């Protein structure tokens, strides 16, 4: 097998030799040498995803690996993993490329940023004041809907035969 | 045999009716999920492991591993296009004014606590705490991009809008206006007039409050209020459960283990049991993408619910019966929850109603009078109109009645005087 | 990418349709994926299990197509029976429900025809340069309160008028834009003025 | 294979033989003799209601 194997707190009894788990797979083993406990880790891993402008404006990517502590593999440490190739910056933009847990990146460089949630407000309420428009704009809209889809048929002989 | 229900039979005549003489604020809840987890698989290493053998023979037979990667990602990004949808509907974050009074109403138990460190209301814990392991076999959990802090902002925002200016806020800039004033307006619009709520206000702002703290001991006592999210969870939990334990089955091999069957034959059968084992652990693996696909589509049809109601009782009054809660319907707030939204609808409930004669219009000169708004009602001896909803006699005049005909064509019409100021 | 839904649209069913056929290629574990070369290579009695073997590993490529289909095509018909209701009450009607037929206050709206799809020109009402006020609910007047019939009470800070809540038009307050209701004595907030009796 | 061969404007080079299409089906073909270039399509077919 492969994996890490680490000092453990388990203690099974003398005549137990393995250690299953909910998967039905080895995770405690016991040493033949030395009667001690271990336990069977699986080396560390997860996806990688690349974050790119486009190919029309750059070739420079950034590289996202999911869900690692990068001590364990310009480099950025969140929670959906650790990022390498943009750098962290305190402002706070919109969102351009999602990358999880709060942090969008953008290319400006590539830039990892907060997202900024909205254009901070505050309207000033008070118990005997009112505010009253005095004047209007027509403002016109899109609203783009599907409504069918392309109608298919297939040929079960022609397709699974030739 | 089941109860059908408590036995009700009206009084119906042709020349009664029944006013409400009071009412009551009321306040209910309503959970509706928004987003489910987003998860990843590995198909390298959950249908293999370490053999790469394994991984050889599992080229030959396609890209069932891209198509599943594929359907899983759109799954992924429709969550957070969900929860987009629902909450991020106002482009600037509003605040509340550092005074508190509104006119005798208490929203303390909605709006957000400096004191807890992530700045939620007393109703939003209370939520996130009513609701609630290792997989290394390849099944992953993507983060949401919106934290749990930016959905409270985003619901502190909504409140602090909704109470400083109204509904006007939904539909362009923000104009504050006195909350005593934005609950008349709100009166007018069920068809009850502005001074039933001016002169009464202390009351109103009492019943309401006592229907929050009503609210909150209700949350906390109950532990099934919350079902549809312990559902959401729990699905998505025992999903992840059975295909974990589909791992630990044969399929009709002599063995289920990679190891053992490469060290016990050789490559002309085990290449045949090696292929049973992948096809079967592929059919799961596609079993599973296929429920996770219809689950996916029912929770963004209740998502969608939940951006109309955001949209229509929240940043509005809505006319629509019953859509935004028992009763007529004053308005509403949001609060947040784990994969979800919960919404307190206010309401206004009639009360104490009151049986009186009525008549359709009052012959008077030969003339017919008819109410402009209201309804003609006597006590037994003197005749008086008014509003429908609310019990307030008026004297019968020639301002509130307006002139049609004689009195000759109408069925029922009565006689009586009409005073001309 | 203002079109962007069609455009998936299309690009979803093009890009199933392509892996679709691109499927066929594949050997499921075949010696060949070719099955005339199949034919000109073994007995009928393993032939008979490689054609098996191959023409189940396209079947279940085909019900996987079909299934995704249904699955799409439930979503396009939600979206459609939303384009339905939306048509019939913004179009063939105005509709008060907020944010439905467009941000603001709807007023009217036009349809466009698109492909695989139908386009809304929604015409709304948006207020704009706003002016603060200082405001009452009622108007004390010899023992008798005073409330506006449709508008609201404002004051620029020496005259009380009533106006309309949308719009910025004055008037000067009567009793024919107002109504009595008891005394001045209950209600909180009242403030004294005169109001003319035409 | 079955199908109509017609003239093919298709520029194999000199040591191409086959054609293959997306499905990875032959296509064009040269004919052993008189080394000409063809294209094959397959016979009209479709459904009926
Ligand atoms: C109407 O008047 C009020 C107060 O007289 C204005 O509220 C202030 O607006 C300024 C504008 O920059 C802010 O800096 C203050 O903080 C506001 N006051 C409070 C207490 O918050 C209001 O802006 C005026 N209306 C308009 C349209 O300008
Ligand atoms: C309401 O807004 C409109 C435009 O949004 C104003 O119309 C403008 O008036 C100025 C001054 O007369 C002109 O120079 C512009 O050309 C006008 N715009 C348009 C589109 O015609 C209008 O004046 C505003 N209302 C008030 C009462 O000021
Ligand atoms: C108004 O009056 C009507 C009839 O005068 C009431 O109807 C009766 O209510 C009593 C109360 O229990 C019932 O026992 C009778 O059976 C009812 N009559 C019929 C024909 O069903 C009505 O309840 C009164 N309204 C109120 C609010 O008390
Ligand atoms: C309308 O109903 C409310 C309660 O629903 C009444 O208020 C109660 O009045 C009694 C006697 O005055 C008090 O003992 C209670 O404490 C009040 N309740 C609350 C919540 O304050 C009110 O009197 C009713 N109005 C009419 C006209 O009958
Ligand atoms: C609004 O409601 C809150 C919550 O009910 C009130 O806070 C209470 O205040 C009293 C005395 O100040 C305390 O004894 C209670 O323990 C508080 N409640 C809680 C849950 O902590 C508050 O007084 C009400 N009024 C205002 C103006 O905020
Ligand atoms: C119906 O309502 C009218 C109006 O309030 C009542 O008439 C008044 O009744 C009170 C109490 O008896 C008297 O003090 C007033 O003088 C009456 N006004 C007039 C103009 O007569 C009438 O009594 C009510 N009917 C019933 C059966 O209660
Ligand atoms: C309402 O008033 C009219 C006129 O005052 C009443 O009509 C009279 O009815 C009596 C009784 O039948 C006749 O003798 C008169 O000739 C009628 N006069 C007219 C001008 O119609 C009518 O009856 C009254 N309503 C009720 C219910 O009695
Ligand atoms: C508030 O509005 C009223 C009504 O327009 C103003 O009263 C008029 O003001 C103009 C210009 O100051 C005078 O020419 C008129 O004679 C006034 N009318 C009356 C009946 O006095 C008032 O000045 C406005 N207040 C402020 C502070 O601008
Ligand atoms: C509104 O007007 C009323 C009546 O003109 C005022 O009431 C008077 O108030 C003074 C001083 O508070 C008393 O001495 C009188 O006895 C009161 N008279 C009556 C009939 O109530 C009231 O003070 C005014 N309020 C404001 C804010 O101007
Ligand atoms: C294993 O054998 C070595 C000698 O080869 C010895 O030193 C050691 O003590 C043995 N271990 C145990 C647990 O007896
Ligand atoms: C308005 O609020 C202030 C404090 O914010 C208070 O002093 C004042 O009395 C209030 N006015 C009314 C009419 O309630
Ligand atoms: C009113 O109702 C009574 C009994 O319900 C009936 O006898 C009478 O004909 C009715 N009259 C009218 C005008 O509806
Ligand atoms: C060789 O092929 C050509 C093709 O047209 C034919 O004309 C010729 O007769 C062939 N030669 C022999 C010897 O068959």
């Amino acid at each position: 097998g492969t994996g890490v194997l680490t000092e453990s707190n388990k203690k099974f009894l003398p005549f137990q030799q393995f250690g299953r788990d909910i998967a039905d797979t080895t995770d405690a083993v016991r040493d033949p040498q030395t009667l001690e406990i271990l336990d069977i880790t699986p080396c560390s891993f997860g996806g990688v995803s690349v974050i790119t402008p486009g190919t029309n404006t750059s070739n420079q990517v950034a590289v996202l690996y999911q869900g690692v502590n990068c001590t364990e593999v310009n480099v950025f440490q969140t929670r959906a993993g650790c990022l390498i190739g943009a750098e962290y910056v305190n402002n706070s933009y919109e969102c351009d490329i999602p990358i999880g847990a709060g942090i969008c990146a953008s290319y400006q460089s590539i830039i990892a940023y907060t997202m900024s949630l909205g254009a901070e407000n505050s309207v000033a309420y008070s118990n005997n004041s009112i505010a009253i428009p005095t004047n209007f704009t027509i403002s016109v809209t899109t609203e783009i809907l599907p409504v069918s889809m392309t109608k298919t048929s297939v040929d079960c002989t022609m397709y699974i035969c030739g | 045999t089941m109860s059908l229900g408590a036995e009700n039979s009206v009084a119906y005549s042709n020349n009664s009716i029944a006013i409400p003489t009071n009412f009551t604020i009321s306040v209910t809840t309503e959970i509706l999920p928004v987003s489910m987890t987003k998860t990843s698989v590995d198909c390298t290493m959950y249908i293999c492991g370490d053999s790469t053998e394994c991984s050889n023979l599992l080229l030959q037979y396609g890209s069932f591993c891209t198509q599943l990667k594929r359907a899983l990602t759109g799954i992924a990004v429709e969550q957070d296009k969900n929860t987009q949808e629902v909450f991020a509907q106002v482009k600037q974050i509003y605040k509340t004014p550092p005074i508190k009074y509104f006119g005798g109403f208490n929203f303390s138990q909605i709006l957000p606590d400096p004191s807890k460190p992530s700045k939620r209301s007393p109703i939003e814990d209370l939520l996130f705490n009513k609701v609630t392991a290792q997989k290394f076999k390849g099944l992953t959990v993507l983060p949401p991009l919106l934290t749990d802090e930016m959905i409270a902002q985003y619901t502190s925002a909504l409140l602090a809008g909704t109470i400083t200016s109204g509904w006007t806020f939904g539909a362009g800039p923000a104009l504050q206006i006195p909350f005593p004033m934005q609950m008349a307006y709100r009166f007018n619009g069920i068809g009850v007039t502005q001074n039933v709520l001016y002169e009464n206000q202390k009351l109103i702002a009492n019943q309401f409050n006592s229907a929050i703290g009503k609210i909150q001991d209700s949350l906390s006592s109950t532990p099934s209020a919350l079902g549809k999210l312990q559902d959401v969870v729990n699905h998505n939990a025992q999903a992840l459960n059975t295909l974990v334990k589909q791992l630990s089955s044969k399929f009709g091999a002599i063995s289920s283990v990679l190891n053992d069957i490469f060290s016990r034959l050789d490559p002309p059968e085990a290449e045949v049991q090696i292929d049973r084992l992948i096809t079967g652990r592929l059919q799961s693996l596609q079993t599973y993408v296929t429920q996770q696909l219809i689950r996916a589509a029912e929770i963004r049809a209740s998502a969608n619910l939940a951006a109309t109601k955001m949209s229509e009782c929240v940043l509005g009054q809505s006319k629509r019966v019953d859509f935004c809660g028992k009763g007529y319907h004053l308005m509403s707030f949001p609060q947040s929850a784990p994969h979800g939204v919960v919404f307190l609808h206010v309401t206004y409930v009639p009360a104490q109603e009151k049986n009186f004669t009525t008549a359709p219009a009052i012959c008077h000169d030969g003339k017919a009078h008819f109410p402009r708004e209201g309804v003609f009602v006597s006590n037994g001896t003197h005749w008086f109109v008014t509003q429908r909803n609310f019990y307030e006699p008026q004297i019968i005049t020639t301002d509130n009645t307006f002139v049609s005909g004689n009195c000759d064509v109408v069925i029922g019409i009565v006689n009586n005087t009409v005073y001309d100021p």
